């Protein structure tokens, strides 16, 4: 989609597109667990 | 070896003059290049 707005946009921000481009000339050429539980945050004193 | 050096030294302090002021503007301009595309070109970055 960005390539809409470039037209609209000029060649005088090319550069910044720059990674976009290698985000499609490169796709041209181109066992899960829990994380962030929370459980970590837990505490356990036994001397209470 | 007069001509070129003479005709310098009488153009140099308005020259600078000249540009003084555009470059005031020209910087500010500038800035609103940087304006007009660093948040595209951070965004997969960010």
């Amino acid at each position: 989609d960005f390539i809409a707005e470039a037209n609209a946009k000029g060649w005088i921000m090319a550069g910044s597109y720059f990674f976009d481009l290698v985000k499609l000339n490169g796709s041209a050429t181109e066992d899960q667990f829990d994380t962030g539980t929370g459980l970590d945050k837990s505490s356990f004193d036994p001397t209470q | 070896f007069a001509i070129m050096i003479l005709v310098n030294v009488f153009l140099r302090p308005s020259l600078m003059i000249i540009g003084y002021i555009a470059a005031i503007a020209l910087s500010y301009v500038g800035v609103w290049i940087l304006n007009a595309g660093f948040d595209h070109a951070i965004s997969y970055i960010q």
